[PDB]
């Protein structure tokens, strides 16, 4: 069919540059103008650039002029914008879409886009990756309130991109809280997922937390005691 | 090619494309609906898909809504005086549609110039680029900067959102040359479904009669397009579309004579057709 | 340059009831050129409507609006559970801050628990104190800390989580990070939570040491 | 790049007979068994043709003038003739005509080149791979305000280095339009052209629309290994034979076959036999006396007789 494949994007220091490229298939892209918009983590998506079918002209946004440049190649077949300099308010996922061309007299473009890429997340920052810390999170007595309870795991000074978790080889969920992981001072990602299990459960079968971390394939399983 | 192009040259230093050597269709141009402005002089919109011209001088430019009415015979103004001057008896037409959407960068655009002061009048299709600096006091110019000494040039600055008469707008203009010589450009022309063993007029190539067309067995050399008897009389057309000889035979016709008695005797009447097959009679 | 202000910024409506979103944009020289999008939390934008009257392909009968002016309406004829979504207006070159619809419910009262920081964390140089608000509905509330009987701000964050689509609940966690030189220096460590649904704030005390 | 070189022999040029041929179809009319007589610009039976050679050394090709209509034929196999010039000052004032049939393309340009003066080819057979391939393209300096141009698609060329094939041309500009007509025919001698009818057909027909007043031929050359000299003096190629003639405004009676092809021709202003047959209609004529012409005595001289006055009139 036809989609748009984001490639590029990662951890990069702030004042430094990048590349982003968006390869298409199944469409006639040389006819069809171009667009490159961006959304926050949370917040409501951006718009950053334009392009021409030759791939000449462009009206670089107030927050992106400057520092970004597109370039539109007609025979490879995909799309480029290289970002200078950038400040730590970039930090987005990035998408680029189509414009609506009629094809008639003129061209016309419509200002409007009809299909969205599959993007990718850039992220400046001064940090630098780092093993995350865990320790289990399991009540005591007197802070577990009836039958019912909730026992989960807290990741700290975990700045790479955001790690999933697992219980028991992903066995069982029981309601799942995905806890998304929220930015804290010197740049630390943390989040903490809690599963609502009973307390009066743990004895028979064992309990094992698998925080599965792909960016430097530091896997790390816990085992969570009832104190 | 020229008009889909996303270019579009200053007008002071306007685009000129020549055209020539191909076929026009104006009539598809003008029903298609996506242009805002379209004016002609010397001529009307319908026609223009009748006739052949020898050459036609495309001219291509961006300015603002409140100034299309400056591309017109007999006009002044900044751009009819400074840019862009075409005769009184200019011969073509003048279309222009909105572009804002597509020549407009933020906070004004400078990369579209026009000429503010000019030491004299414009020739009608005359192109001048120039860039000694305009005097218009006491004090030197035309090479130093000085008191009211400014650049004989200035910049529309199209921004994003402006009004109507501010928003750039995409105008060409075509001329058109009524000069006696070979002619390059014309309408289309149009064929139709073609007929046989009947009564029928037929155009071939500016070859125009009336009779029947049957397939043939003669042999034209391969350029030859039609045929003639002794007495120099079409008898052959070869078709333009299927490269196929037809034999042309004029519609059958004849006396009518009538054949009768004394009115005395008798009224009754008899008819001869002659040369007439009686197939063909009703 | 356009500025797109949806209005509400937060719409709470039942599962059947339906309800109408407003948009006011800067400067309405639009002629009618709007687009409409919902977007799940979780995935990329879907377009919804065009021209601001008409639908495209695949959008159900009920998703229609119309408007005209800087007060651009789009209508919902009724309700599913697939609203837990954020709506997105767009003119050419501006988008709008968004809009979430939330399935209501009656209120809840939350539970929060507090966790200290272990041993493993003790050792480590920084001290974290984690409180868990659990099954609180509806979204609105503030959580304070309480060091040494003495409240302070400033030095704490707070998380949300998206509503669950089980039950419609959701979860707030906030941690407290200090270094452990501060730490020993106090012994008692509370967390007040207020809420309108509530008779009165709770108020949790912790001591230091555990026992 | 212009380069002016001449190592030829110096020698009058030859004469010689065009014969009965030279004739081409008039018009795209198809006539069968009917004997039609026309009244256009053709080449005159039994002409006065000029004759130029290429031999190797002669590499005659001067700027002869365009008179109205030209006769053409080449006689060669090395195909060292490839296109001709026309125009009025053969430079960038004035519009002129050029076309080339080089190696792999058949180029019809109408611009105001800057001709050089020595306009021709060249073609570097190296032995490395034993190829031909035209090195040299030396025909004019700038190439501007071209107006109207056509490239047939393009024909690969053996271009071989030595008069078995017989290429006539027909030049005839008029009415704005330049026709070319265009026959090619197997040629068993290698010295003069056959003594055979032959017709030409139209080829092409190109509305240029200038004055066409002096036209000159285009040669290429074929040094591979024989010239030790520098590209000024030195140079090698085939043999190459070429006539032109001049078209005349004629009368002539056309005989068509039942397949619609010109068999046979006939000039009317040529001998008494040739005007009586125009005058019957017919290839034969019987025996007996025939009326044809009027003779006139055409006066010699012109003389004038007014009054021997010499004042002014009033009209101060
Ligand atoms: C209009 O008048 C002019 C000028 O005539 C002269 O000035 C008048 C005011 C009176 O004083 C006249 O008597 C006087 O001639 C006439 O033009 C003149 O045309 C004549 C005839 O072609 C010229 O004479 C010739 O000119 C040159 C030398 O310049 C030589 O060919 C001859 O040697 C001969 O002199 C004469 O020069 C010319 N006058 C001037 C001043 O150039 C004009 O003819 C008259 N209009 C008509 C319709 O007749
Ligand atoms: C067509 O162009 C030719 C080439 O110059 C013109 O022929 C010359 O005309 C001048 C006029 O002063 C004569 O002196 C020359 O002798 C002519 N040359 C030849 C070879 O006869 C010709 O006049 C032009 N015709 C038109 C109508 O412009
Ligand atoms: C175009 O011309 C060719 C040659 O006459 C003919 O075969 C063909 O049908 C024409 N195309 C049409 C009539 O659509
Ligand atoms: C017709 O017939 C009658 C009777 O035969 C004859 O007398 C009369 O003259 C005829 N009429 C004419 C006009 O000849
Ligand atoms: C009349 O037409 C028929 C049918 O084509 C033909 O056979 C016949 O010879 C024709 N008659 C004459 C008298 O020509
Ligand atoms: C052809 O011209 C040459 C010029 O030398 C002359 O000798 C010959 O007699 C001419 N033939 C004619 C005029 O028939
Ligand atoms: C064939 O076309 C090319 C490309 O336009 C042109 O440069 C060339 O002159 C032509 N061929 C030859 C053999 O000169
Ligand atoms: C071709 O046009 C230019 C300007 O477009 C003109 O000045 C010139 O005279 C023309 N070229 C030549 C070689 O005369
Ligand atoms: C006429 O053409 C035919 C083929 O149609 C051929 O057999 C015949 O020989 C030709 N006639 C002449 C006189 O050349
Ligand atoms: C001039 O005319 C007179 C009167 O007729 C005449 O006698 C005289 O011979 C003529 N002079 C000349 C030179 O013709």
């Amino acid at each position: 069919e036809v989609q748009l494949v984001e490639s590029g994007g990662g951890l990069v220091q702030p004042g430094g540059s990048l590349r982003l490229s968006c390869a298409a298939s199944g469409f006639t892209f040389s006819g069809y103008w171009m667009h490159w918009v961006r959304q926050a983590p949370g917040k409501g998506l951006v718009w950053v650039s334009r392009v021409n079918r030759d791939g000449s002209d462009a009206d670089y946004a107030d927050s992106v002029k400057g520092r970004f440049t597109i370039s539109k190649d007609n025979a490879k077949n995909t799309l480029f914008l290289q970002m200078n300099s950038l400040r730590t308010e970039d930090t987005a996922v990035y998408y680029c879409v189509r414009e609506a061309t009629t094809f008639g007299v003129i061209i016309m473009p419509e200002w409007y886009f009809d299909l969205w890429g599959r993007g990718t997340l850039v992220t400046v920052s001064s940090a630098s990756t780092k093993g995350p810390s865990v320790f289990p999170l399991a009540p005591s007595s007197k802070s577990t309130s009836g039958g019912t309870a909730a026992l989960g795991c807290l990741v700290k000074d975990y700045f790479p991109e955001p790690v999933t978790v697992s219980w028991n080889s992903g066995a069982l969920t029981s309601g799942v809280h995905t806890f998304p992981a929220v930015l804290q001072s010197s740049g630390l990602y943390s989040l903490s997922s809690v599963v609502t299990v009973p307390s009066s459960s743990l004895g028979t079968q064992t309990y094992i937390c698998n925080v599965n971390h792909k960016p430097s394939n530091t896997k790390v399983d816990k085992r969570v005691e009832p104190k | 090619e020229v008009f889909n192009a996303t270019r579009f040259a200053s007008v002071y230093a306007w685009n000129r494309k020549r055209i020539s050597n191909c076929v026009a269709d104006y009539s598809v141009l003008y029903n298609s609906a996506s242009f805002s402005t379209f004016k002609c002089y010397g001529v009307s919109p319908t026609k223009l898909n009748d006739l052949c011209f020898t050459n036609v001088y495309a001219d291509s430019f961006v300015i603002r809504g409140d100034e299309v009415r400056q591309i017109a015979p007999g006009q002044t103004g900044k751009i009819a005086d400074y840019n862009y001057k075409l005769p009184d008896d200019f011969t073509g037409c003048v279309i222009a549609w909105n572009s804002n959407n597509l020549d407009s960068k933020v906070g004004g655009n400078y990369n579209y110039l026009y000429r503010l002061f000019r030491k004299s009048n414009l020739k009608p299709f005359e192109r001048d680029i120039s860039t000694e600096i305009y005097q218009a006091g006491s004090t030197p110019c035309n090479g130093v900067e000085g008191f009211n000494c400014y650049f004989p040039l200035q910049s529309y600055g199209f921004q994003p959102t402006n009004g109507v008469g501010y928003q750039p707008y995409r105008v060409v203009v075509l001329s058109f040359e009524l000069l006696h010589a070979p002619a390059t450009v014309c309408g289309p022309k149009k064929s139709t479904n073609l007929v046989k063993n009947k009564c029928v007029n037929f155009n071939f190539n500016g070859l125009t009669g009336t009779g029947v067309l049957t397939e043939s067995n003669k042999k034209f050399l391969p350029f030859q397009q039609f045929g003639r008897d002794i007495a120099d009389t079409t008898d052959a057309v070869r078709d333009p579309q299927t490269l196929e000889i037809l034999d042309i035979t004029p519609c059958s016709f004849g006396g009518v004579s009538v054949i009768t008695p004394g009115t005395n005797t008798s009224n009754q009447v008899a008819v001869l057709y002659q040369d007439v097959n009686c197939t063909e009679v009703p | 340059e356009i500025v797109m202000t949806q209005s509400p910024g937060t719409l709470s409506l039942s599962p059947g009831e339906r309800a109408t979103l407003s948009c006011r944009a800067s400067q309405s020289d639009s002629s009618n050129s709007l687009a409409w999008y919902q977007q799940e939390p979780g995935q990329a934008p879907r377009l919804l409507i065009h021209d601001a009257s008409s639908r495209a392909t695949g959008i159900p009968d009920r998703f229609s609006g119309s408007g005209s002016g800087t007060d651009f309406t789009l209508i919902i004829s009724r309700l599913e559970p697939e609203d837990f979504a954020v709506y997105y207006c767009q003119l050419y070159g501006s988008f709008g801050q968004g809009t979430r619809l939330e399935i209501k419910r009656t209120v809840a009262a939350p539970s929060v628990f507090i966790f200290p920081p272990s041993d493993e964390q003790l050792k480590s140089g920084t001290a974290s104190v984690v409180c868990l608000l659990n099954n609180f509905y509806p979204r609105e509330a503030k959580v304070q800390w309480k060091v040494d009987n003495a409240l302070q701000s400033g030095n704490s964050q707070e998380s949300v989580t998206e509503q669950d689509s089980k039950d419609s609940t959701y979860s707030l966690s906030s941690t407290l990070t200090l270094s452990k030189a501060d730490y020993e220096k106090h012994k008692v460590y509370a967390c007040e939570v207020t809420h309108q649904g509530l008779s009165s704030p709770v108020t949790k005390s912790f001591n230091r040491g555990e026992c | 790049q212009c380069v002016n070189l001449t190592t030829r022999t110096q020698l009058p040029p030859a004469y010689t007979n065009s014969f009965t041929r030279g004739v081409y179809y008039p018009d795209k009319v198809f006539r069968s068994s009917v004997l039609h007589s026309t009244q256009d610009l053709f080449l005159p039976f039994f002409s006065n043709v000029t004759w130029f050679h290429a031999i190797h050394k002669r590499f005659d090709n001067p700027v002869l003038p365009f008179n109205d209509g030209v006769y053409f034929a080449s006689t060669e196999k090395s195909n060292i003739i490839r296109g001709w010039i026309f125009g009025t000052t053969l430079d960038s004032k004035t519009q002129s005509l050029l076309i080339v049939n080089n190696a792999t393309n058949v180029v019809i340009k109408v611009c105001e080149f800057q001709f050089c003066n020595d306009p021709f080819l060249g073609v570097y057979y190296h032995k490395n791979n034993k190829s031909w391939m035209e090195s040299e393209f030396r025909v004019y300096s700038s190439a501007n305000n071209c107006t109207f141009e056509y490239v047939s698609q393009p024909f690969l060329m053996d271009l071989e280095g030595k008069f078995k094939n017989l290429r006539e041309f027909v030049f005839k500009n008029i009415d704005g339009y330049f026709k070319i007509y265009s026959k090619h025919t197997p040629i068993n001698l290698v010295r003069d052209l056959p003594q055979g009818f032959s017709a030409l057909e139209p080829l092409v027909d190109l509305p240029i629309g200038i004055n066409i007043t002096r036209f000159q031929t285009l040669l290429a050359l074929h040094r591979s290994y024989l010239t030790p000299g520098d590209s000024s003096s030195g140079w090698t190629a085939g043999a190459a034979a070429y006539y032109v003639g001049y078209l005349q405004p004629r009368t002539f009676l056309l005989k068509y076959n039942e397949n619609g092809t010109i068999t046979d021709a006939v000039d009317c202003a040529l001998d008494p036999l040739s005007e009586t047959k125009c005058t019957l209609k017919s290839f034969t004529v019987e025996k007996g006396i025939y009326q044809t012409s009027n003779f006139r005595v055409q006066p010699t001289e012109s003389i004038v007789r007014f009054p021997n006055i010499t004042n002014l009139c009033p009209f101060g």
